[PDB]
């Protein structure tokens, strides 16, 4: 997250770190959202590679174990069947991960609330992006979970020629793009949490930024619009 | 664009 600050410890308790095994250790690769005790929502591109993945719930500092974490293997990966690795702008950048065990819900580990099917937020709606991603374009991963206010940019503006043009689809949410605050590498798969009727719901799954950098004016961070996928999500969970 | 990961 570019332009953000350290999040209050465990204050986004559905935020997960998706990690792959790397030599004698594990490496953070992406964010995700816990949506059931044994299901995580992330980006499809995060699981392109056929690696050994785990999810960490209750995480805050990637480099110290603080007693709130639970570490659980990814057992089954269900990518949206229309996702194409070679065509990110087509959309469908979403995957569900069934965990090898159910996590224990507690004050540090909670389910993320999803929007109602079809929900579109008004332009400039209040949202926060969270993640352990780079804190500057070509910078360093965050040791501690970061957050930044990233208000929505509606479809009509985001898909205009001066922003993303036809690259952005109505199955996506855009947020930010003032050239100041943004997601960045290591944040993808994670949530965009948007305030609706006093409750945060996860409206976005972080997908892509400009190839010029993370915080780029008129290139807001682009997310998979979770409310476009509610039926898909429910179908996957019910059949697995 | 560029996906958010390393480096997709
Ligand atoms: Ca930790």
């Amino acid at each position: 997250v570019v332009g953000g600050t350290e999040a209050q410890r465990n204050s986004w308790p559905s935020q997960i770190s998706l990690q792959y095994r790397s030599g004698s250790s594990w490496a953070h690769t992406c964010g995700g959202t816990l949506i059931r005790q044994n299901w995580v929502m992330t980006a499809a591109h995060c699981v392109d590679r056929e690696l050994t993945f785990r999810v960490v719930v209750g995480e805050h500092n990637l480099n110290q174990n603080n007693g709130t974490e639970q570490y659980v293997g990814v057992q089954k990966i269900v990518v949206h069947p229309y996702w194409n690795t070679d065509d990110v702008a087509a959309g469908y950048d979403i995957a569900l991960l069934r965990l090898a065990q159910s996590v224990t819900l507690n004050s540090y580990v909670q389910l993320g609330v999803l929007p109602r099917a079809g929900t579109i937020l008004a332009n400039n709606s209040p949202c926060y992006i969270t993640g352990w991603g780079l804190t500057r374009t070509n910078g360093q991963l965050a040791q501690t979970l970061q957050q930044a206010y990233l208000p929505t940019v509606d479809y009509a503006i985001c898909s205009s020629s001066s922003y993303w043009g036809s690259t952005v689809k109505n199955s996506m949410v855009c947020a930010g793009g003032d050239g100041v605050r943004s997601g960045c590498q290591g944040d993808s798969g994670g949530p965009l949490h948007c305030l609706v009727n006093g409750q945060y719901a996860v409206h976005g799954v972080t997908s892509f930024v400009s190839r010029l950098g993370c915080n780029v004016t008129r290139k807001p961070t682009v997310f998979t619009r979770v409310s476009a996928y509610i039926s898909w999500i429910n179908n996957v969970i019910a059949s697995n | 664009x560029q996906t958010t990961e390393f480096y997709v």
